[PDB]
DNA sequence: TATAATGGGAGCTGTCACGGATGCA
DNA sequence: TGCATCCGTGAGTAAAG
């Protein structure tokens, strides 16, 4: 369904915030920003999608996102916090895409 | 939800399937209720505080504490609560029964206490000499369903006596949020002086609490059965 | 890179007969 | 166990075009 205009923005909010945790993760873990992001994307989407990412220095298997989703688990209270902030940021960026999908559909009938 | 109407169940609460969630909304499954974006946030502020009355010895019915609702007296006659102090009148009317506080300069000089079946003769800012009647008590009078009373303490003087009362009692403050602004506080969560309740794009349409009390969300955009 | 924008158009047609798979009663 | 019904497939050679 469409989005409400409430909706909309606590769906953005979410993915800037989880942006946002993404990067003090990395302060935090000084691990990578971006193969952080892969694995809280990697949990959010499941096993039913996981695979070599080209940017990332390692291969993508659930060996290694287990570890590191281990590294994540063992953080003190406040700063596991931002794990979950990533994890819903990401599932309110799958359903900002897929509520929106229509606009491409009635902008590319144009073309 | 259609706009301004309330939510007739509350936040995190497990329903069942066919009772109605409010007057047009009717859940179609049973689990857990959820409020979405819920637009008006009432905080219940908490106050504690020493207020005082005098009524005759006959009428009274002596307690060392008063629950909501539970007579505090019986009167053969309308009596007339007096003023003993001069000052001016702060009226502070709660949802039934009031509070009146004389300030002399400007520091309280009293603080009484009206319970339900005193009807307050005085007008917010008026001055008033000692002896002067502050309020009608007519036939019984009883504690407000608002407001408690902790302790009691009470002093004979002649025909009469008079309660120090050790109130406690909370007043609501309503608050409005915005699309553009989320409730960070969860449902009846304890909030101090300093803490946020509600974010904003701009740190100046934020909600801080301005003392202690307990949240309670209303009016919400919509409810999620899951 | 910033008003808001939120579900598509074109079908297009005078066989024909058979063989084999699906669909009902 | 028997029928109607549908879908897929094939329907002449050389020449020029």
């Amino acid at each position: 369904p469409l989005l409400t205009l409430e909706e909309e923005v606590e769906l953005a909010r979410k993915v800037e915030e989880g942006m946002e945790a993404i990067k003090k993760l990395s302060e935090i873990t000084g691990l990578d920003p971006d193969l952080i992001r892969e694995v809280v994307r990697a949990k959010i989407l499941g096993s039913a999608r996981v695979r070599h990412i080209p940017g990332l220095k390692e291969t993508l298997d659930p060996k290694t996102v287990e570890e590191i989703d281990q590294k994540l688990k063992s953080l003190p209270k406040e700063h596991k916090r931002y794990l979950h902030i990533a994890r819903e940021g990401e599932a309110a960026r799958q359903h900002l895409i897929e509520a929106n999908l229509r606009l491409v559909v009635s902008i590319a009938k144009k073309y | 939800l259609p706009p301004g109407v309330d939510a007739l169940v509350k936040d995190g609460e497990e329903v069942v399937k066919g009772q109605e969630l409010a007057p047009g909304v009717v859940s179609r499954l049973d689990g857990v209720a959820l409020y979405r974006f819920p637009r008006r946030v009432r905080v219940e502020y908490v106050k504690k505080e020493r207020a005082g009355l005098r009524l005759p010895l006959a009428a009274w019915v002596e307690k060392e504490a008063y629950k909501p609702g539970e007579i505090l007296a019986e009167l053969p006659e309308p009596y007339l609560f007096r003023a003993e102090e001069e000052g001016v009148v702060e009226l502070k009317e709660l949802e039934e029964g009031a509070f009146l506080v004389l300030r002399r300069e400007d520091e309280p000089v009293a603080t009484y206490f009206l319970p339900v079946g005193m009807t307050p003769l005085v007008v917010h800012g008026e001055i008033v000499e000692k002896g002067q009647p502050l309020a009608e008590a007519k036939g019984l009078l009883r504690m407000p369903r608002q407001v408690r009373a902790a302790q009691v303490e009470a002093e004979e003087e002649g025909e009469t006596v008079y309660l120090t009362l050790f109130l406690e009692w909370t007043e609501p403050k309503d608050y409005r949020v915005q699309p553009h602004m989320n409730v960070v506080v969860p449902e009846g969560a304890r909030v101090e002086a300093g803490d946020k309740i509600v974010a904003a794009i701009d740190p100046e349409e934020e909600v801080i609490a301005e003392a202690e009390g307990v949240v309670h969300l209303h009016e919400p955009a919509s409810i999620l059965v899951v």
